């Protein structure tokens, strides 16, 4: 099927060929996969094995009628990506890896971001997880298509931050791993209403939904901490001190502050004699004398 | 890491199919071509472990011959200490725990376990092992196992019709026209392990072609 | 960036005459939670602060029985603390079997520092990443020996080790002249006050995360559980 | 997203200058990968539930049992590989029989968990020991650093931190066993998005009056049809 | 003592043994097979002390069964005799010798039938006929009298019964029942039990 | 096989040694120079006996030779205690070359920087072998090692003829060391050992001076 | 690739055909067992390697061939001696094995250096093996082969793989293994019999 | 000491006395000489008291580890063979054992006399001890394979009584167990002085 549809190229001064079309066929595939969005899951093992073969073996890697095969693939692709899963799951995870690592034309940045904002809106936490791991290897291999369409970098920044508020913990920690990498590759500048959105989210009362609301600021401060692993900027010692104030918080918060500070100290012992000059003497006594040790030291 | 290098020879080694029945259990492997001047006796891949247990393999033929002659001692060192023959799960758990690096083979250990119960197991090279109704190991194992999932229920009425319209019909899904390219094994409950000669192996294919 | 060459193994001297791998193992006693030990010429008291993995879990065995007259206090790897504690228990049993007397607390700590020094000199093995506070009672009175991953050991009037213990060593060095005349219930308050200064201003010494170990003159060594520390935390 | 290594990451018996052992933690971090197991200690027993992850219909489900029987009064659930933990179930089974032979007692759940942890390359599995002792029903977690602790409820596995946050909301210290069987299978429906049947879960409870009991295909059906 | 006997013909290795196992003055089992089959065409009649028989003969039975599994073909009766003689000899200088008196008997497709004898010191001797126990003292001279080398297998059963009637008349132990089986070219059959 | 190729560089830097198998004898001639007049020429010996009938010379490293001359003497007496016959020269070299192979095999131990020339006499037939640091060994009619052995083996191939006697082989062995000597050889600068029906013996220096008058 | 030994199976014997390779002129032409190493009374072998690692591999086969005979008082079957070395090489030279046993008759094997063997009707190992493996596959009646017809095939495929102008009649080492009067005979054929097969080939192939 | 076991159609009976002696002195008469291995096996304590109560408590350990590993109860033919292989390693060192592994398995009723000299034989009827010769003739004349359960209780109960009546080293009280298909049960612990009133 990758050679049945190789002539449909969309080259710049071309003509729609007589040879059969991808949009005329994929619309029929969605008509057969409409109960999913047992005989449709049998059809996925031919579509996924086709989309695995048309990765770099076609002259346009993403026809827009194929892009809504993604929300059907996100809810199937597993999280751990292990050899114990089914062949439907294992071939759906490494089909998403070949589409995210493929290019896209700059008139597809409203079209794929409409899908991923729809897929991670509210379907199931496997789909919210894999949209984040779709994005991190898709706004990197297309990193300057997105930075030209300045309306799109506002939509990535919305989706990553609005998915720190997820009801599933495993989703929101990938949203902070995604945000920490986007800050690191300078896809998202650390503006002031980003930090105001987290610093006015950490100071959140806990009466006993409020726990997941308070945690997402601690993910957000921690995403900024992990974003510069080998430098201490001017904003850096401030959002380590009030990041360290959430150390005696309850336990979903307490792991994250212990992961962020123990990963801080790991990467910042290379030339810490040059990093400690960006700290006050009153702030070195906070970071040096602090418990982030794992369970096997207690 | 090191176990992944074991599995790459299972995916290239010859196919091994086993189903399990009400009274008999059947192995069947793809007898490959050898050479023009190679005597094809020493290249048979259905080995007997004891009187009530035998196994196929797929992978390195060097590391298989280590696994077989270690499992053939534990089939006999069991009888010294227990006097009872091995259960099929005992020698399967022995082979899996035997598999520094694991020995790069995947086996289909079949047989009976002193109460007449039919058994069919699989030692993947990771060290894991579990039960099976019908299974496939080798080069075209994913498609043969998909074929055996389609056909299991009303085949065990006759032990002849169970074990050709499944087993030879599952090798014929991947292997050639047959007769000289199928090594087929069958054992009844507490009789012997009999490898069918190709005068009788071509007999059963003619019923399948009809 | 700064790739040190003299800290692969523990058998490599640096040109400063300073083994880095031993100094890196001494930073592993700063990884555990703080514990305080102190003595009074009557009863010797270990006070410890415990951590839990989560809620719905116990905290930790932080103070361990060694003999009837010796107890220790973990700070560092519990994998190496359990390895030293089975050495100290058996050595106390061997002296109890042979001489039929309690092993002197000064002499067991000498047996640790002979064992602890061996991985700091031979290739492959790593130092014991645990520092013990050892409370004892011998014929010569009570003892608050401290062991370190660097295998020297320290007889102490009082000592706190662990994380944020420098604020607790500051407390104990201010009040160490008053310790030798305290009662039992007064000394443990000084241990709980020393343990208190290792906490933030938004954390409290609850009875769930405080463990107290006491050995003394006629009192055998006994640890105090999640509810038995309540007669010690109430008067505070 | 990006790879940020340090220079103190590839040495086993080597302390990091903050006093860490990163060739221990990175092995332990590489163990939260298998099917999620949840154990809940109640005052009337202790439940043990686990996901199963069967691929083919020809595979018999009764032979990838990731919940085993240590002795008649102690159960155990695994996460990691089923063959990685076979040398920990062997010592736990033998030490309860060494303790029976020598002392004519049932070994307590803490002491089986202590004797298993004394073997600590670290392990590649974390375990949940569920059992009824003289202290009543108890549950012990057995992290791959050889660190063991008493737990009221503890989820292990891939989606553990995230099921543990659900266990904190649903647990209380006056909880019945028929709740915790259903309250954990709510969470197994959360941590994997499939429908429950007799092929994707295994559940086993250890009550005071009864021995260790693995639920059968009828007893698994009568619980899933409630929730 | 327990009783063994073997009569080799041109194509058969007729062997018999008592079915009695005794403690002190009582006898505990009335149907005790002392014959161990090792291949389809060889046996091993083992008597001797308590315990050493079932520990040695089971050791030789599974190590010869291991030869069939590793190779497909079974041992010859001569090589199974020398394999049995090899293990019994080099263990009698060890701390744990065996006090087993053996009578090995097999058929070979090429070499023909064969009866072997060894004592507890493992001195292998191929014999046309042999016997063990205290009852060997009576029954060898019926065999020295009436054995031709070309005796039929039906005249060997009646030669066997003359030896066993001598034990009924003259021997002091009660050996009432005997297990009798033949080792012709078709394998190990099992003749009817000679009993009195 | 890297250290084994480098041990042969330590052999080919060593002093020249020449062995020639005659009709009724074997001759082992070598270079024993001293750096100064201070060295006692007769204190240490390079041509060295193993049995009454086997001797061996080397080219390469001095101290590594003594390990092999101490093992070859043990292996010749472990034969003689068992079989009560003097060891065949073929069987001695199989055991010496197994020792030299045993240090290439095990790690943390460098190979020997020694090639050996092993003469002998068994059953009225002469023998001359050469054991390499690799553990390989070859039977020779005439060969040479040491400095300029490529020039030595081409020199031997022109002046070898299997009908020559033992006295004629001592001349063509000293003439082979003469080509790569760089000096004036006295009775002390070389060491010759001959092996015949009477056994192995290294020549006394007054016996060598008769051969140096040719 | 050093040796050029090749095996050929027939109805009444097997034959090894190795060439004696002499690099330098001053190497002594040894009068000992040169190229075909006899293992016991009914089995021989030949290696594709140097004559020092030959003496390790053959004197290990001879331990296995005599630990068997000490234990069973029968000669070893000619596959178990192949298998027991292939188990030792599984934990670095290729061999051939000719022999006879009462089970599977005349046998020929070829041990890989990895530890794998196989029964061959004719094969080659060593120098220019695939040049002569392909030449045997051209002309070998796989079943209709007499001993002398196999023996003429050997000096045919050796005249196209080794040397110049004489087939090295004093440097080729054919040994045949036959059955005669119940015992087993291993005949390293003499130089007069090895020269006439060159003469019976140079006359038959020129005419 | 006198023990007794016989297989009949409804399982296998185990009978034993209760007296342990010190040469001539009676140490106690309350000895549980039927060693309860686990709910499906049971052995008798004939010979030395420690040498049976150790090696069958070690058998009970080993039969349990078989059950946990292999997910099935050990057969009686194999649980005796474990005991025979354990005590043959100490042959000639002075173990005064001798016992009868009883129980039910897939093969039917199981009964295996195991002695310290290395014997291991199956069989329908056995009797071990110093008064084993006296329990034979009462049991051999009243044995059938097709008894009743109430008849097979009184057969073994009386055959131990006649054994205690002639053997000076056999006495105390009888202990009668019955091994049916779903395990063993204790049916009586009748005193010998109380049996003397009924039988006479």
């Amino acid at each position: 099927l990758t050679y049945i549809f190789m002539i449909d190229v969309s080259l710049p001064n071309t003509t729609p060929t007589i040879s059969p079309h991808v949009p005329e066929f994929t619309a029929r595939i969605l008509e057969k996969l409409k109960p999913l969005m047992t005989q449709g899951i049998k059809l996925l093992k031919t579509i996924l094995k086709w989309l695995m073969a048309s990765a770099g073996r076609s002259f346009s890697t993403a026809v827009t009628e194929q892009l809504q095969l993604l929300p059907l693939f996100f809810k199937i692709a597993p999280v751990e990506n292990d050899n114990s899963y089914d062949e439907l799951k294992r071939d759906a995870k490494l089909c998403l890896s070949l589409m995210s690592q493929g290019l896209l034309y700059p008139h597809q940045v409203p079209l794929v971001l409409q899908v991923l904002k729809q897929t991670a809106r509210s379907s199931s936490w496997h789909a919210r997880y894999t949209v984040l791991t779709y994005l991190q290897t898709m706004v990197f291999y297309n990193l300057f298509i997105f930075l030209n369409n300045e309306d799109a970098v506002k939509d990535i920044r919305w989706l990553v931050i609005s998915l720190l508020e997820d009801e599933q913990l495993e989703v929101r920690e990938m949203a902070a791993t995604t945000l920490s990498g986007l800050l690191q590759c300078n896809f998202l500048t650390m503006d002031s209403p980003m930090q105001i959105h987290f610093e006015q989210l950490c100071k959140t009362k806990l009466p006993k939904a409020e726990l997941v609301k308070r945690h997402a600021g601690v993910l957000g401060l921690g995403a900024c901490v992990l974003s510069s692993p080998y430098d201490v900027p001017t904003w850096m010692p401030q959002l380590l001190m009030n990041l360290s104030a959430h150390l005696n918080d309850p336990q979903p918060i307490e792991m994250t502050v212990k992961k962020t500070l123990s990963n801080f100290r790991r990467t910042h012992h290379d030339n810490w004699q040059e990093h400690k000059q960006q700290f006050t003497d009153d702030q070195l006594l906070v970071l040096t004398d602090l418990l982030v040790s794992p369970c096997y030291y207690a | 890491f090191q176990v992944e290098y074991a599995q790459e020879a299972v995916k290239k080694g010859s196919t091994a199919v086993g189903v399990r029945g009400r009274d008999i259990v059947v192995l069947g492997v793809e007898k490959k071509s050898v050479a023009k001047l190679q005597d094809e006796r020493t290249v048979r891949k259905i080995c007997a472990l004891d009187d009530n247990v035998c196994m196929a393999f797929a992978g390195l033929t060097a590391d298989a011959r280590i696994v077989i002659n270690r499992a053939r001692v534990e089939c006999q060192s069991h009888r010294l200490t227990v006097e009872d023959p091995v259960t099929v799960e005992y020698i399967t758990r022995y082979i899996a725990s035997l598999k520094r690096r694991p020995f790069g083979i995947s086996a289909l250990i079949v047989g009976f376990d002193f109460d007449g119960t039919p058994r069919l197991y699989q030692t993947d090279p990771s060290g894991t092992y579990h039960a099976w109704k019908a299974n496939a190991i080798g080069r075209g194992a994913k498609s043969v196992r998909e074929f055996l999932e389609k056909n299991y229920t009303d085949e065990a009425i006759e032990t002849d019709d169970l074990t050709i319209k499944l087993v030879i019909k599952a090798l014929l899904e991947v292997v050639q026209s047959g007769g000289k390219n199928i090594e087929l094994a069958v054992m009844r409950r507490d009789q012997s392990l009999k490898i069918l000669n190709p005068e009788e192996i071509e007999k059963y294919v003619a019923e399948i072609e009809k | 960036m700064f790739r040190n060459q003299y800290d692969n193994d523990v058998t490599v001297w640096s040109p400063q005459g300073r083994i880095h791998q031993i100094e890196y193992a001494m930073e592993a006693v700063k990884q555990g939670s703080a514990t305080v030990g102190l003595k009074s010429k009557t009863h010797a008291v270990l006070v410890a602060l415990k951590r839990a993995q989560s809620e719905l879990a116990a905290h930790q065995k932080k103070i361990l029985h060694v003999d009837n007259h010796i107890g220790i206090s973990i700070a560092g790897l519990t994998a190496d603390a359990r390895l030293l504690c089975n050495f100290m228990r058996q050595e106390c049993l061997d002296s109890r079997f042979v001489f039929d007397r309690p092993l002197p607390v000064s002499r067991l700590v000498s047996l640790i520092g002979s064992k602890t020094q061996i991985p700091t000199q031979r290739y492959g093995r790593r130092p014991y990443g645990v520092g013990l506070l050892i409370a004892g009672y011998d014929d010569m009175g009570p003892h608050i020996f401290q062991t370190c991953p660097s295998a020297n050991y320290f007889d102490c009037r009082a000592m706190s080790i662990g994380a944020r213990s420098q604020s607790a060593r500051t407390y104990l060095e201010r009040h160490m002249s008053e310790f030798m005349e305290c009662n039992l219930n007064e000394l443990v308050k000084h241990g709980l006050r020393a343990l208190r200064e290792t906490l933030p201003a938004e954390q409290d010494l609850t009875t769930k995360n405080v463990s107290i170990g006491i050995v003394g003159k006629d009192l055998e060594f006994t640890i105090y559980d999640d509810d038995d520390v309540s007669p010690f935390l109430e008067g505070l | 997203m990006f790879l940020t290594r340090s220079e103190y990451d590839r040495g086993v018996n080597t302390f990091s200058p903050e006093g860490r052992l990163f060739q221990v933690e990175y092995a332990i971090e590489a163990i939260k990968l298998g099917s999620t197991a949840i154990g809940i200690q109640t005052s009337e027993g202790v439940c043990l539930a686990v996901e199963k992850r069967i691929t083919s219909p020809l595979m018999e489900p009764s032979s990838i049992e990731k919940i085993v029987e240590i002795d008649a009064h102690i159960g155990c659930a695994m996460s990691g590989l089923i063959a990685d933990a076979k040398t920990l179930i062997d010592k736990a089974r033998v030490e309860t029989q060494n303790h029976w032979f020598t002392y004519n007692e049932t070994m307590t759940v803490e002491s089986v968990t202590q004797a298993v942890s004394n073997l600590a390359r670290p392990f590649g599995v974390a375990l949940l020991f569920g059992g009824v002792d003289e202290k009543g029903p108890q549950l012990f977690h057995m992290d791959p650093s050889g660190t063991f602790v008493q737990c009221d409820a503890r989820a292990i596995g891939s989606a553990s931190e995230g099921a543990q946050s659900s266990l904190q909301e649903v647990y209380h210290k006056s909880m019945t066993l028929k709740e915790a069987i259903k309250s954990s299978l709510i969470i197994l429906k959360q941590v994997m998005e499939e429908k429950l049947n007799a092929t994707n879960i295994e559940l086993a409870t250890v009550q005071p009056g009864q021995n260790f009991h693995m639920f059968t295909k009828e007893e698994l059906e009568e619980v899933i049809k409630d929730i | 003592m327990e009783y063994l006997i073997g009569i080799q013909g041109p194509d058969y290795v007729l062997v018999a043994s008592d079915r009695v196992a005794a403690s002190n003055i009582v006898q505990m089992k009335d149907d005790h097979d002392k014959m161990f089959k090792m291949s389809e065409k060889i046996l091993l009649l083992c008597v001797g002390e308590a315990g050493d028989t079932v520990q040695f003969a089971e050791y030789i039975q599974k190590n010869v069964q291991l030869y069939k599994m590793r190779n497909g073909y079974e041992l010859s009766p001569t090589a199974a005799a020398n394999f049995t003689r090899r293990n019994l000899a080099d263990c009698l200088r060890s701390r744990t010798p065996y006090h087993v008196n053996l009578l090995l008997a097999g058929y070979d497709e090429h070499e023909g039938p064969a009866l072997y004898y060894m004592d507890y010191l493992a001195a292998l001797a191929k014999a046309p006929f042999a016997a063990h126990g205290y009852g060997a003292f009576l029954t060898l001279s019926i065999l020295d009298r009436y054995y031709t080398p070309t005796i039929s297998r039906e005249r060997a059963v009646e030669l066997l019964r003359k030896c066993l009637e001598e034990l009924q008349k003259r021997f002091i132990l009660n050996l009432p029942t005997f297990s009798v089986r033949i080792i012709d070219k078709n394998g190990i059959h099992d003749l009817d039990n000679i009993s009195f | 096989l890297v250290q084994i190729e480098y041990a042969l560089a330590a052999v080919a830097g060593g002093a020249p040694s020449v062995g020639i198998k005659a009709a009724n004898g074997v001759v082992l001639a070598t270079e024993k120079k001293q750096k100064s007049i201070l060295y006692d020429e007769r204190s240490v010996h390079k041509v060295e006996p193993i049995t009454k009938h086997i001797g061996l010379v080397y080219s390469g490293m001095g101290p590594d030779y003594r390990v092999l001359v101490h093992r070859a003497r043990k292996l010749a007496q472990q034969y003689y205690l068992v079989y009560q016959e003097p060891i065949p020269t073929a069987q001695l070299v199989q055991r010496v070359a197994s020792v030299m192979q045993e240090y290439t095999q095990s790690g943390g131990v460098r190979p020997f920087g020694v090639s050996l020339l092993i003469c002998g006499w068994n059953e009225g037939r002469p023998y001359l072998f050469q054991s390499d640091p690799s553990g390989a060994y070859f039977a020779w009619k005439a060969t040479a090692m040491g400095k300029n052995y490529v020039n030595g083996k081409t020199f031997l191939e022109k002046r070898y003829n299997e009908d020559l006697e033992l006295e004629d082989a001592i001349h063509t062995a000293i003439l082979t060391l003469k080509e790569s000597f760089e000096g004036q050889m006295t009775e002390d600068n070389i060491e010759v050992g001959i092996c015949n029906e009477a056994g192995f013996r290294r020549l006394t220096p007054t016996e060598v001076k008769d051969y140096l008058a040719a | 690739h050093a040796g050029t030994c090749l095996g050929i199976l027939a109805n009444d014997g097997v034959l090894l055909a190795a060439e004696r390779r002499n690099i330098h002129k001053l190497l002594d032409e040894v009068f000992f067992s040169e190229k075909i190493y006899k293992l016991n009374e009914d089995m021989a072998c030949s290696v594709a390697g140097i004559t020092s690692d030959a003496n390790v591999l053959t004197n290990e086969l001879r331990l296995i061939a005599q630990r068997y005979l000490l234990q069973y008082q029968e000669p070893i079957p000619c596959e178990q001696l192949v298998t027991a070395l292939c188990d030792i090489k599984q934990a670095g030279v290729s061999l051939l094995y000719i022999g006879w046993d009462k089970h599977y008759g005349f046998q020929l094997y070829q041990s890989d250096p990895s530890g794998n063997y196989g029964g061959w009707k004719a094969t080659c190992i060593g120098n220019n093996s695939a040049a002569a493996v392909s030449m045997l596959k051209q002309d070998y009646k796989e079943g209709e082969m007499t001993l002398k017809s196999a023996l003429a095939l050997a000096i045919k495929v050796l005249n196209k793989t080794m040397d110049v102008s004489k087939l090295s009649a004093e440097k080729v080492e054919i040994a045949t293994l036959t059955r005669e009067n119940g015992k087993t005979v291993i005949r390293v054929l003499k130089q007069k019999e090895v020269e006439q097969l060159i003469k019976k080939h140079e006359e038959e192939e020129a005419k | 000491t006198t023990t007794l076991a016989f297989k009949f159609r409804h399982g296998v009976i185990v009978a034993a006395d209760s007296r342990a002696t010190a040469g001539a002195y009676i140490a106690s008469q309350t000895v549980k000489k039927v060693i309860e291995i686990n709910p499906y096996l049971l052995g008798t304590m004939a010979g030395g008291a420690a040498d049976c109560s150790f090696w069958e408590r070690l058998l009970a350990r080993q039969c349990r580890i078989y059950e946990l590993r292999n997910k099935e109860r050990i057969s009686v033919a194999a649980a005796s063979k474990l005991l025979a292989n354990m005590v043959y390693q100490y042959k000639g060192m002075g173990l005064s054992m001798g016992t009868m592994i009883c129980g039910w398995d897939k093969r039917g009723p199981g009964l295996y006399y195991v002695d310290s000299e290395g014997n291991r034989i199956s069989g329908a009827t056995f009797s071990v001890g110093s008064g084993s010769v006296y329990a034979y003739g009462v049991m051999d004349r009243g044995y059938s394979y097709d008894l009743e359960v109430e008849q097979a209780y009184d057969l073994a109960r009386r055959a131990i009584y006649q054994a205690t009546y002639r053997d000076a080293y056999s006495g105390g009280a009888v202990n009668l167990y019955h091994v049916r298909e779903d395990g063993w049960i204790r049916v009586s612990s009748d005193n010998v002085a109380d049996l003397h009133e009924k039988y006479s």
